């Protein structure tokens, strides 16, 4: 594992002295030219450790480098030393002093070592072309060729065309002859390599016999022995999709193959991962919206949300082909979002940096009024799934779950008929109509709302909220604006008490209701009753200590005289504000006092009579005042600056262009 | 103003900045305040900052502040601080020198 | 809706306007209004009461008041440069001549810098802090200095244009804007040099911006936007930063261990601290968020102005002057950021007065006299802003004067 | 594809420093500064170190929020991720891991490679490294004996490519490598 001796060896390899390095190079010189025995390996290992574990370059004495290169060029060296030297020259790269050559060793395994040495350089000196040409020339004779095929594959990975058309067709015919048994001799030995890079070969780059044997060999990796079977099904489907891409007629063939597979692929547990490539093939060439795509979107995540790699595959298919999404597919992915949220509840770390892209890609017209609640009840979704695991598992296999926390109260509450329908809505696979507040279920799930997984899911809700709002703040109309305002006014203090959750939803929702109000100034005007009740309640400032500032500031500023406004609304709002200020003066913070002073004094300078009311009451509040200092000082800006009416009439209702940095330098050009 | 303004002690810097700002060293103070604008997430610092701007107001500095106050009003977090900046920017931009001391 | 806001903060009768020249320039403070008569006499109408006129006679064809952002300096027909001081104390239009320079001395000073060219033409570029920049022979940017104690005019710098004589003699405008001396050649290039060192700090391809004959170019006071007005009543304005970057070919201007290597691996550069808690901040920032002179330390066509000399150009606005005998004076205002124009037609007895200072509002000398033309300000709004700024006396004055 | 195979330490619920970082290829690279060695080496090192840190984060978070025997073939933590361009790769790639004890071996594989094959191959390789080398006490056998790792990968993982080895073919490779070392 991790021994302090290992750490000491690494530290010594990193911080070897320059003089000690020169001495070691001299020892290598006197020890490699000599009879290379066990001392050879016992020094080469230390050389590899001291070169590998150093990020900064280690250009030691040249003699060692030429000795290593020549040893690679020296055929009498054993396999161990040759491999270690090849690693030496494939790790010390890239150097501009490449004294090596591409035709210096006849042995095919040594040729592989030389290729590994060469390819780790880069195109700084036209190297890759030279290595590819040399490999082709060395393979031009009888080959075998099986050992060097991986070098070919990696080269085409890094260089797509340098394999000339004649060379490319030579490789094609070689692979076709090399196709042929199956997993379920030298011939099969080359068959394994032929299968092991088929998809990359097709992507980067007899033929009747090829269609007869090798073209069906893609499915023969699966169709034409348990874990490798799973590892090979995905390869078969991916190769089929590659054939669809390179051949349009193969799309129908692969679709038919998937439809035939749907007999078991949709009914064989432990094989659910093979549908993700099937879903990708259907998207690039749409599957069953009810059965196949239905399971992919909402069926799978409600049964197998505890596999951290399956969830990555599903959501990555969702976010990697959103560009090629269709209208029906858009409706489907817009339908099952509460179930897709199960993965974010269970497998958040590898899927949230992915929902951040997905969320603006399934926004509908009216789902926002429920989607905000779906985002709001996500930690409770995780807790409900945890209870679902605890109450359905045979004790033998139960390791694939969490049954290691406070069971009894929550399990009893699961069977309590008081909560037999709300859980069936939180854990729902669909959202086709808004549900009730999760306060009862929140009191149910007190014991578990501090799980590790629930705490995981709680940290991906703020960013998803920001994505959703930024996708709707630019896609909103009047009904949506009013609905969202009411939604926040409700959910202000109606959240699941998962630690450090409401402190973030509060911030996002408040600072984005600000964004809505700046999108439409008349929000405070059309929202007389709700805002009036909210400000008039002390409990609003006693439980929403950081959202109250926003609403009182908006009311104080957006009571603007300049067609649904009436003169008495200002007086009614002033009555609510006066009552709140009298009553008030987590309780109201030193911010609510100053914002209340601001709202009162800036709302009574739009009313002719209310200026004397200020002089009687807001002047009294200043005098009593004469974060407390800010409370005392703030009101001056509409007591002293509203005593004079002409100046105060216009500043508090400024035009549309006080923000841009050049809109007024000409307005003092009238003298 | 020597520090760029990325510290966590900004809530303690802005208090001195407000208690000392005048019309002597303009550009350095404006640069420091502009840098600090991005490091204000809580209401306390967002009021110390406009305390600085009000101190400049009282001092009488005119040019460039039409942009410092503008940027503060346009790029803060709490609405109350932004409205504070709007009012004080209007007061400096539209008042003669004595009337600001008599009507602000 | 850009008709006028034509105020008037001091009167001047048409008796003097029948004696003044066709073009004039005003100090930032109300120090004078000097205008050039076609007879060579320099008339100065002191608009600092009654406003008598002062006359300065000579073969003068170029002058410029002391623009300290009046001390008039002028060069005669014999390339002799003079400096005469006019004092506006108590309305006495009295002037005195302080400093004079002869052509022989100018040629001597030019030759003493090892310049084997005889002075054939001297065009002014600036006059600040008693230091004058002159593009001598259209090729040598000689920065004279007329210092105290009657010290002789010695060129504290003299750098020949780092260009061939093919285009060196075709220069037009010599504009000093905070040290970035620009010399415009009529063929369509602007060799931005630095008066401090003389280097060709940059070069601007006016041709690549696509007429010809660039008559004049205006530089914003922040070296931010430049508008060049040719002789064909065409003005084009493009941003220095964008016009140097978007065509950069013409511009000649464990924790740490991987992080500093990201600072030196420059093929790419990581963004590395690769957790699964600080990778959400990146998504939040991407969703939320989704110059040229630093190294050198539409189109206006009124469907023909005689001298389309823009008065001043700011960061977001541009004000120009156009005078025509047939209809009068047409004053133009262009918004750099908003791309809007406001052109107003005035009477046939009115000439501009270049406010060589900070107040870049077109102060047109009309029949009654001083007139500061603004845009968008109503009389009620203007007087209300004065009252919200001061006492009612100023409002009464500005309402009564018209 | 497979850009690299890794052996790196995994912390317990000290930086994660790769004990063995085999990079199976290079990247095209041009700066006006002449093509150096410090720059390319530091880039190809910091990329792999960043992948190691990301796998450490995934493994740790999987450990707390799994509940499956907190603190064995199919009983070890497993998962997958996706990287970020310019932080620090050019072409974005998936990352596959399988952590045992405190030795999390990773694979940086291109999006055109089989995930299930990647997990199966990483499982077989980590079995082979736990048994053939037997570093379950003398951890120095992993750094001073890097030649054993070099031999194992050079036999089973030729040039960043995964093979569909089965019982007969694994028998062939077992006949190949078993006696090559004592």
């Amino acid at each position: 594992a991790f021994s302090a001796g290992a750490e000491s060896l690494l530290h010594q390899a990193r911080e070897i002295q320059d003089e000690e390095l020169r001495r070691f190079c001299s020892r290598v010189t006197k020890l490699l030219q000599e009879a290379p025995g066990p001392a050879t390996v016992d020094a080469l290992q230390r050389l590899f450790l001291i070169v590998s574990a150093t990020k900064y370059p280690r250009r030691l004495e040249k003699m060692c480098v030429d000795l290593l290169q020549t040893t690679l060029c020296l055929p009498a060296s054993p396999e161990q030393l040759q491999v270690l030297c090849a690693a030496i020259l494939r790790e010390m790269s890239p150097f501009n002093d490449l004294a090596l050559s591409c035709d210096h060793t006849p042995n095919t395994r040594q040729l592989s070592l030389v290729a590994s040495v060469l390819l780790a350089q880069g195109d700084r000196k036209g190297e890759i072309r030279c290595v590819s040409q040399r490999i082709f020339k060395i393979l031009e004779n009888r080959q075998s060729v099986r050992p060097l095929l991986p070098i070919l594959s990696k080269v085409i990975g890094l260089a797509p065309g340098i394999l000339m058309e004649d060379q490319t067709n030579l490789l094609s015919k070689r692979l076709v002859d090399w196709l042929r048994f199956t997993v379920l001799t030298e011939d099969q030995w080359v068959n394994m390599q032929a299968f092991s890079m088929l998809r990359k070969w097709l992507l980067h780059s007899p033929r009747e016999r090829l269609r007869e044997v090798a073209f069906e060999y893609c499915q023969r990796l699966l169709e034409q022995d348990s874990d490798l079977q799973k590892a090979c099904l995905v390869e078969a489907v991916s190769v089929l999709d590659v054939l669809c891409r390179q051949d349009p007629s193969f799309l129908y063939r692969t679709l038919s193959c998937l439809k035939a597979l749907h007999r078991r692929l949709g009914e064989d547990p432990g094989s659910e991962r093979a549908l993700v490539p099937l879903a990708q093939f259907f998207l690039n060439h749409a599957m069953d919206a009810e059965a196949v795509y239905g399971q992919l979107l909402r069926g799978l995540p409600s049964e197998r949300f505890h596999s951290p790699t399956l969830a990555f595959e599903v959501i990555h298919f969702c976010t990697h082909n959103l560009a090629l999404f269709d209208s029906h597919f858009l409706s489907l992915l817009r339908l099952s979002f509460p179930s897709l949220f199960k993965f974010l509840a269970w497998n958040s770390p590898p899927l949230t940096a992915e929902f951040v892209v997905l969320l603006p890609a399934l926004v509908d017209a009216g789902t926002a009024v429920e989607m905000l609640h779906a985002l709001l009840d996500l930690p409770c979704l995780t807790a409900a799934l945890d209870l679902q695991l605890r109450s359905t598992q045979t004790p033998s296999e139960r390791l694939l779950w969490d049954i290691s926390l406070r069971v009894p109260s929550c399990l009893e509450a699961f069977q309590d008929p008081q909560f037999q329908g709300l859980f069936r809505h939180l854990l729902r696979t669909k959202a086709s109509g808004s549900t009730e507040r999760l306060t009862p279920l929140h009191q149910v799930l007190k014991p578990m709302a501090s799980c590790a997984r629930v705490t995981q899911c709680a940290e991906a809700v703020p960013v998803l909220l920001q994505a959703f709002f930024s996708a709707v703040t630019q896609t909103a109309d009047g009904a949506l604006i009013n609905q969202l305002a009411l939604l926040l006014l409700e959910r202000s203090d109606s959240l699941y008490p998962v630690p450090q959750y409401e402190a973030r939803v509060h911030g996002v929702l408040s600072s984005q209701l600000l964004v809505l109000c700046k999108l439409k100034p008349s929000l405070v005007v059309e929202l007389s009753r709700e805002l009036l009740e909210f400000v008039g309640s002390v409990s609003s400032i006693h439980s929403r200590a950081s959202v109250f500032t926003c609403v009182v500031w908006a009311i104080g500023e957006y009571l603007s005289v300049t067609k649904r406004c009436t003169a008495e609304q200002i007086n009614k709002f002033f009555e609510a504000l006066e009552a709140l200020l009298f009553e008030v003066t987590p309780c109201c913070p030193p911010e609510v006092v100053t914002a209340l002073m601001t709202t009162l004094t800036k709302l009574a300078s739009r009313s002719q009579d209310l200026i004397p009311r200020v002089s009687l009451f807001l002047s009294k509040m200043r005098t009593l005042a004469q974060g407390a200092e800010s409370i005392r000082t703030r009101a001056s800006e509409l007591l002293t600056l509203l005593k004079m009416p002409s100046v105060a009439q216009f500043v508090f209702t400024p035009p549309a262009g006080v923000c841009q940095p050049r809109y007024h330098r000409d307005t003092n050009v009238a003298l | 103003v020597s520090r760029p303004g990325r510290d966590e002690a900004l809530c303690w810097h802005l208090q001195m900045l407000a208690k000392v700002a005048d019309g002597d060293a303009q550009s350095a103070t404006l640069n420091f305040l502009q840098a600090a604008a991005a490091h204000c997430t809580n209401w306390d610092l967002q009021q110390g900052l406009l305390r600085v701007c009000r101190a400049l107001l009282r001092a009488g500095v005119r040019g460039g502040l039409v942009d410092l106050l503008q940027v503060l009003a346009r790029q803060l977090e709490d609405p109350d601080g932004r409205d504070h900046a709007r009012l004080y920017y209007i007061l400096l931009a539209h008042l003669a020198a004595p009337k600001l001391g008599v009507a602000l | 809706m850009g008709r006028v806001l034509p105020m008037l903060l001091v009167p001047v009768p048409a008796e003097a306007m029948g004696q003044l020249g066709s073009r004039a320039q005003l100090r930032t403070q109300p120090e004078a209004l000097g205008s050039l008569t076609a007879a060579g006499s320099l008339q100065v109408l002191s608009l600092t009461r009654g406003g008598g006129r002062c006359c300065l006679e000579g073969p003068f064809w170029h002058f410029l008041w002391e623009d300290s952002r009046p001390k008039l300096l002028a060069l005669g027909e014999n390339y002799e440069l003079l400096i005469y001081e006019f004092n506006l104390k108590d309305g006495r239009c009295d002037a005195t001549i302080l400093y004079s320079c002869s052509r022989e001395a100018l040629q001597k000073l030019i030759d003493d810098q090892d310049i084997s060219i005889s002075l054939l033409s001297l065009r002014i570029l600036s006059f600040h802090n008693n230091t004058s920049l002159l593009f001598i022979n259209k090729c040598v940017i000689l920065h004279i200095i007329f210092p105290e104690r009657d010290a002789a005019i010695r060129v504290l710098n003299c750098f020949t244009l780092p260009l061939p004589a093919q285009a060196v003699d075709m220069i037009i405008d010599t504009q000093l804007c905070r040290g970035i001396l620009f010399v415009l050649s009529s063929l369509g290039w602007i060799y931005i040099f630095d008066v401090v060192d003389g280097t060709y700090v940059a070069h601007v391809d006016l041709a690549l911006h696509k007429i010809s004959s660039f008559t004049s170019l205006k530089v914003s006071q922040d070296l931010d936007v430049a508008v060049i007005v040719s002789s064909s009543n065409s003005a084009v304005a493009l941003n220095l930063n964008l016009y140097f970057r978007q065509h950069p070919g013409h511009l000649l201007c464990d924790d740490p261990v991987n992080s500093a290597y990201n600072m030196k691996l420059a093929k790419f550069s990581f963004q590395i601290d690769r957790s699964w808690k600080a990778q959400l901040s990146s998504l939040n920032e991407t969703i939320k968020n989704s110059p040229w002179f630093q190294d050198i330390l539409k189109i206006m066509h009124i469907s023909e102005p005689i001298e389309l000399k823009c008065v001043s150009v700011t960061g977001f606005t541009a004000l120009f002057t156009w005078e025509v005998e047939r209809m009068g004076y047409t004053i133009t205002l262009w918004d750099l950021e908003t791309q809007g124009m406001q052109c107003f037609s005035l009477g046939t007895k009115c000439i501009p007065v270049d406010s060589s200072g900070d107040q870049q509002l077109c102060f047109v000398l009309t029949e009654n006299g001083l007139s500061l033309i603004l845009f968008g300000l109503t009389q009620e709004e203007f007087l209300n802003r004065l009252m919200i700024h001061g006492s009612a006396s100023t409002v009464d004055t500005l309402c009564h004067l018209n | 594809m497979v850009h690299a195979f890794l052996i790196h330490t995994l912390r317990a619920p000290g930086l994660c420093r790769v004990l063995y970082s085999c990079v199976f290829g290079a990247e095209k690279s041009d700066d006006p500064r002449p093509h150096g060695a410090e720059r390319d080496r530091l880039l190809r090192k910091e990329q792999i170190l960043a992948v190691a840190r990301q796998v450490e984060s995934m493994c740790r978070l999987q450990q707390q929020a799994s509940g499956r025997p907190p603190m064995p073939l199919h009983e070890a933590p497993r998962g997958a991720f996706r990287l970020a361009a310019e932080n620090p790769f050019q072409e974005p790639r998936t990352v596959v891991w399988l952590g045992v004890l405190s030795l999390g071996f990773a694979l940086v594989l291109d999006a055109h490679e089989n995930l299930l094959l990647a997990e199966g191959t990483l499982r077989l390789l980590t079995r082979l490294l736990l048994d053939h080398l037997r570093l379950l006490a003398p951890s120095t056998s992993l750094l001073l004996r890097a030649d054993r790792i070099e031999g194992i990968l050079t036999r089973f993982l030729p040039h960043g490519q995964l093979l569909f080895l089965n019982d007969q073919f694994v028998q062939g490779l077992e006949k190949e490598f078993s006696a090559a070392w004592p």
